[PDB]
């Protein structure tokens, strides 16, 4: 075996020509002079990240009073137009003329249904909705069970029919307004501007599951927040229908429930237990109501019936003060059949005087008595609902939040307050959305006080959405280098804005799918959740973004510079970066902005070439006729211009670009100057580069192609036969390669993929990126990446000449940081290239972990597609694991055991490089084999939330809370 | 009464009106099996 001096020897050579070849090939001094000696066509301006995001803050705090301003409009037309009307009975002569979504537009139908008749829109097509719309009326939804004819529906159609004039209205003193919807509590939804809905019910097959009153807007706006028990019955006498019955209501129950109420289920037969593994009140966030689901799904009747020992657990369940609780709204609500005892001792003795509320539901078909149970119910300012059959429970569950509304309209003015959702997908395909709400009240009698009888309840709730691209459009983040970015919290955790938040539905557990017992075509249910995905699950999670998150969670600005773990794009390799996040509150509402800059980005480049002689010459560079003398270009699809839109296809787009630059010059007066002004300095510089450089030597002996990717959008490879190898996204704020090259300081080895369909392994070569780096006046500067793409064969036939070409007493191999196979000594290995190390010898790999060269870290993607499980794609939950350098030793001598041998090894980290040298006893030596290493998204199904109960993240709760007025009625139930 | 007295808990949705869950419904369940109609369907619960 050889010394340690001729393997460092090995090693210097070896590294000393890989990056001779990328740093004379490639350009980076040239560039960066090139860069330097202009000065002048550039002005480098600062990057103050209190400002931007004080100027940001007040941005969003401004579009969300304008938001707020359109709702006291609707609000304040619906009371005053409802209150002065007749409530007619006789329709069918006076008609209630309408537009009714979900109907089919064939103008040969004409149905002209009882009391009632339609409207034809004209339905053009707009933007701000890709889909087509109506700004003429509003559109009418009723759920597909409601019969729309009766005398509680037409009622409401005639005096909602005077809102369209105040859509009209919002709409036109600012266009940039999506949906805003009248959702009432009879199960209209009125919305502007009209559109059909996405699901006919029986036009086409499928069939649409769409109630007004169980969104999260709806639900958030009509009543405060909850601490909910819910107290099962699995006593011998549920047994049959109404057990099942009773499991269907429970989930439809949790499914009314958000992150600001608290939930536990309890059941009791002679006994009352907890029916999970909580004990105690949890959040009712989406990880917690699954567990909740999963456990009464697997109840089982049997026992004595004891109405004393369950409400006993429950009113102690409600007074325990040391867990985290919403304290606003004590419910306890009991899914039984039917009984004898009232225990009127256990509510004397327990809520006396009636903080706690009490709503009974007698589920399924029996022949028990039930009046002790409503009696239960008409005491403790409850409600009393039955449940016969499957058809019931969606109605009747999701009804108590009339009964908890009434403390709120007894307040008046003081309970108008609007209010903002979590963020979650619209139902009319909008993306990703949040809605502002305000409830409605009814107001008959007012003047005079005659009523105050049905003007109890809220006519329904008035709400607005805002898409979450109108908010990462006061956030613009095309100043910033690849690596900083805005994002927005909740004061809940949860996230408002990220780069790493996605229009797909949280993931909870491994999906488990029964082929053997699906029917056809009856119409599965999907979903209707919100994106809640914490802070902490976005990112990597060190203690000090624990302590940025709780420290603005609680509206407090301030700074931290620290170093930190980055993820990388593709999710494969860590980085570890310096990060500077700089946070301030929103002020008018209870959002918390943060700006993360890494330092080396705290200025940027300004472009100033405003002479047509150099504006010209710049934009004439990218034509795709001439780029056999620049080199195949590439544009990034930002919106440079209001009327090019990004087209997906980048030589469409290059083209639009090319005519509409020349077909308008550089005056623009609608454009965005900046942008273009910064393309075009940069396709400048480009060029330049590719002209006086890389054109002179044509062929270099390892190289296979030269690419250059900069900030403003401009990619340019040199051989145009190479463009047709480019497989990186367009946008150079995307490019993973570039990214990454930013943190490091040397050249970055990035490594292809393993059987992956198409040219990565031997046409195109393993890509080599260093990022340019310029002092102007004293600041530092990366505005570009420059890089290679090096022949494998060349490679080989440097690195062949104790290692030969598939040598049998020795493996000597190369990876970089991240254990991907980059050359090999085998031709069994070096077939497989970018592949995982602990893939083709776990061995060894498992040793370098313990004996400290890598490092690894797990993290958790809550948003993942999955092949569901034996038990098309779903939603999933992954691990994923990334290797990094941990210690910055350069030498590792030793020997591994696998038991009866041992294989002696020494791995060299190239310096300069993110490569590292092994070499080692053939695996052919010994025998051995434990288990696969794999780095690759594993479905999972953790974290196990019984434990993170114990120990929950930090969080603030609402503080406006309208329960307990002394002049309610609760004569009802 | 004794036999399948509360023993039709079946938890499918279909509806079981000849069972023996109090007296009145049993003698009216023996007097239609006394009287031949649907004794078979009666058995059959009974069975599962």
């Amino acid at each position: 075996f050889p010394s340690a001096v001729t393997i460092k020897s090995w090693v210097d050579k070896m590294q000393e020509d890989l990056v001779t070849l990328a740093k004379t090939a490639s350009g980076v001094h040239q560039l960066v002079d090139i860069y330097e000696k202009y000065q002048d066509l550039y002005t480098v301006e600062p990057n103050n990240a209190r400002q931007l995001v004080e100027i940001a803050a007040r941005d969003i705090e401004k579009l969300l009073s304008n938001r707020s301003k359109a709702l006291v409009r609707l609000a304040l037309e619906a009371e005053k137009v409802q209150a002065a009307h007749q409530w007619r009975e006789d329709f069918a002569s006076n008609e209630v003329v309408y537009y009714n979504a979900k109907d089919d537009l064939d103008p040969e139908k004409n149905d002209s249904e009882p009391g009632s008749q339609r409207i034809k829109p004209v339905f053009i097509d707009d933007a701000n909705f890709r889909r087509q719309v109506s700004y003429q009326h509003a559109a009418v939804h009723i759920p597909t069970d409601i019969y729309e004819g009766s005398t509680i529906v037409l009622n409401e159609l005639n005096w909602t029919s005077a809102l369209d004039d105040v859509f009209k209205k919002n709409r036109e003193e600012d266009p940039s307004l999506l949906w805003q919807v009248f959702g009432s509590a009879t199960g209209l939804a009125r919305y502007y501007p009209a559109s059909p809905w996405v699901d006919n019910s029986r036009t086409p097959n499928k069939i649409d599951l769409y109630d007004v009153r169980r969104r999260p807007w709806y639900i958030q706006g009509a009543a405060s927040p909850k601490d909910m028990l819910i107290l099962v019955d699995v006593s011998g006498s549920v047994s049959g229908l109404t057990l099942k019955l009773i499991r269907t209501s429970v989930s439809e129950m949790l499914e009314t429930l958000s992150d600001d109420d608290f939930v536990n289920v309890a059941s009791f037969n002679s006994n009352a237990q907890d029916v999970s593994c909580f004990q105690h009140l949890v959040q009712a966030n989406v990880r917690n109501k699954k567990v909740l689901k999963d456990a009464v799904n697997n109840i089982t009747a049997k026992g004595i019936t004891d109405y004393k020992k369950g409400f006993s657990f429950a009113f102690e369940q409600l007074l325990n003060y040391n867990v985290s609780r919403a304290n606003c709204n004590k419910i306890i609500m009991l899914f039984t059949d039917g009984g004898e005892e009232r225990a009127q001792e256990i509510f004397a003795k327990y809520n006396k005087d009636k903080k706690v509320r009490v709503f009974t539901f007698s589920v399924g078909q029996h022949n028990y008595d039930r009046g002790p149970i409503q009696w239960m119910a008409c005491e403790n300012k409850g409600y009393y609902y039955e449940i016969p059959s499957i058809g019931a429970i969606r109605i009747n569950t999701q009804e108590y939040l009339d009964v908890l509304g009434r403390p709120m309209v007894l307040a008046g003015d003081k309970a108008k307050q609007v209010q903002w959702t979590n963020v979650y997908l619209d139902a009319l395909e909008l993306g990703l959305v949040i809605t502002g709400t305000l409830p409605v009240f009814n107001i008959t009698g007012q003047f005079e006080n005659k009523t105050n009888l049905k003007n109890q309840l809220i006519l329904g709730v008035m709400g607005v959405d805002v898409s979450l691209e109108d908010i990462k459009r006061l956030t613009p983040r095309f100043t910033l280098c690849p690596n900083g970015y805005y994002f927005a919290i909740d004061p809940n955790g949860y996230v408002l804005l990220h780069p790493n938040l996605q229009p797909k539905p949280i993931g909870v557990g491994i999906p488990t799918i029964n082929l053997r017992k699906r029917r056809p075509n009856v119409q599965n249910p999907k979903s209707q959740e919100p994106v809640t995905l914490d802070f902490l699950d976005a990112e990597l999670e060190n203690d000090i973004k624990v302590e940025i998150r709780n420290k603005m969670i609680d509206g407090e600005s301030g700074e931290k510079t620290f170093r930190t773990l980055v993820k990388s794009q593709d999710e494969r390799y860590i980085d570890k970066g310096n990060r500077t996040y700089t946070w301030t509150p929103v002020n008018g509402t209870d959002y918390s902005l943060a700006l993360v800059l890494p330092t080396y980005s705290f200025y940027y480049i300004k472009a100033k070439i405003e002479e047509t002689i150099t504006q010209a010459r710049y934009s004439e560079t990218l034509k795709p006729d001439n780029f056999e003398e620049s080199g195949y270009t590439f544009l990034a699809p930002r919106d440079y211009c209001s009327d090019l839109k990004p087209s997906d296809n980048n030589t469409e787009f290059l083209l639009n670009f090319n005519e509409f630059i020349d077909r308008k010059t550089p005056n623009n007066p609608s454009c965005n100057t900046d942008l273009i002004n910064r393309v075009l300095l940069d396709a400048g510089f480009t060029n330049e580069l590719v002209q006086n450089y890389w054109s002179k030597q044509k062929n270099i002996k390892g190289v296979k192609a030269r690419f250059v990717v900069t900030d403003g959008g401009i990619t340019r490879v040199y051989p145009k036969e190479a463009g047709e190898n480019w497989q990186e996204n367009p946008e150079t704020y995307e490019d993973s390669f570039y990214k990454r090259s930013l943190d490091n300081d040397n050249y970055v080895f990035t490594a292809p993929y393993f059987n992956k369909s198409g040219p990565g392994a031997y046409e195109s070569g393993i890509m080599v990126s260093k990022a340019v780096e310029i002092y102007i006046q004293g600041k530092l500067l990366k505005p570009a990446v420059v890089g290679i793409k090096i022949d494998v064969n060349s490679w080989i036939e440097n690195f062949t000449k104790d290692c030969k070409r598939n040598s049998d007493v020795m493996d000597c191999v190369i990876l970089d940081d991240g254990g991907f196979l980059l050359m090999a000594n085998h031709d069994d290995y070096t077939n497989q290239i970018g592949r995982f190390f602990g893939e083709i010898d776990p061995s060894l790999m498992r040793h370098l972990v313990n004996i400290s060269v890598y490092a690894f870290n797990k993290s958790y993607d809550y948003q993942s597609v999955c092949e569901p499980g034996a038990a098309s794609k779903q939603s999933c939950i992954t691990e994923q694991t990334q290797y990094f350098f941990d210690n910055d030793s350069k030498s590792f001598s030793g020997v591994l055991d696998c038991g009866n041998c041992s294989r002696i090894f020494h791995v060299e980290k190239l310096m300069n490089t993110n490569l590292i040298f092994i070499m080692v006893e053939s695996k052919g030596t010994c025998p051995c084999d434990t288990r696969l290493l794999i780095q690759a998204e594993q479905t999972s199904d953790g974290p196990d939330p019984c434990d993170m109960v114990k120990q929950p993240r930090y969080r603030k709760g609402p503080d406006v809370c309208f329960d307990n007025n002394v002049l309610e009625d609760y004569t009802d139930c | 009464m004794q036999l399948f007295g509360g023993r039709y808990d079946f938890e499918d949705t279909e509806v079981r009106r000849s069972n023996f869950d109090n007296f009145p419904q049993a003698l009216i369940s023996v007097f239609q099996v006394l009287t031949g109609e649907d004794w078979n369907s009666v058995m059959y619960n009974g069975i599962m």
